């Protein structure tokens, strides 16, 4: 996962979780990538799957 | 299994929108972004209870898909959680609506606009969507949007979350019923 093309005004809502560097489980790549932007590039991917 | 319950495909989890049928054949509706590239569907994470196989999928442009039940025994309630659904109807601005999804459960709100275009990026653009101020979170895709005993739509996507508030766009259910020639029961 590369979030360059983010942000996105909306995300579909299927569930395929990713684990963020904030120990938060992000429900999908779109959700995660929008959070990276919102973090101003400080949030990163820990691993794929639930935290 | 009923509207709002979890559905699992090879790729991830979505939610069942509505149970429908044509003649003696039973199917279920869900989001097309969920049925896209999915074949088989199961009722649990374990993939041990088979529900059926994808019969149609319309995404992007629209956002509806339909799965044909292959499981004979599983009960097929024409409900949404235990709420009976007896008809389908068109959405209207200021209409009070309710959504149920497998991740967040049931949340309510209003229809704020019609015919919205939603750009999910990468060429994935959907049109003719119902905008509402109801929140939705990952796993809630394809769940029902209803009003009373009226089927209204299928969760497609949006932004924000249930804690702070958000915006969710739904696919009008009528359009899906019409395309497949099925009906709510």
């Amino acid at each position: 996962v590369d979030c360059s093309e983010y942000p996105k005004p909306a995300c579909t809502q299927e569930y395929r979780p990713l684990c963020g560097s904030d120990n938060k489980t992000y429900g999908n790549k779109c959700n995660f990538c929008n959070a990276v932007v919102e973090s101003n590039g400080t949030l990163t991917l820990s691993h794929f799957g639930k935290c | 299994i009923s509207g709002g319950d979890a559905i699992y495909s090879s790729t991830g989890r979505c939610s069942l929108g509505f149970n429908v049928r044509s003649g003696s054949t039973y199917y279920f509706l869900t989001a097309g972004h969920c049925t896209d590239g999915a074949t088989t569907w199961w009722a649990n994470s374990a993939r041990t209870t088979v529900l059926g196989t994808t019969s149609g999928s319309s995404f992007p442009n629209n956002d509806y898909g339909i799965v044909r039940y292959t499981n004979t025994t599983i009960p097929k309630d024409g409900t949404v959680g235990g709420q009976d659904i007896t008809s389908a109807a068109n959405a209207t601005v200021g209409m009070a609506v309710t959504r149920r999804g497998s991740t967040t459960g049931t949340h309510s709100g209003s229809v704020t606009a019609l015919n919205a275009t939603v750009n999910y990026g990468g060429g994935d653009v959907v049109y003719g969507m119902i905008r509402t101020n109801v929140c939705a979170e990952p796993g809630d895709s394809g769940g029902p949007l209803y009003s009373g005993t009226r089927a209204i739509g299928l969760t497609s996507g949006g932004s924000g979350n249930c804690s702070s508030g958000g915006t969710t766009f739904f696919q009008p259910v009528t359009e899906a019923l019409s395309a497949y020639g099925v009906s709510v029961y």
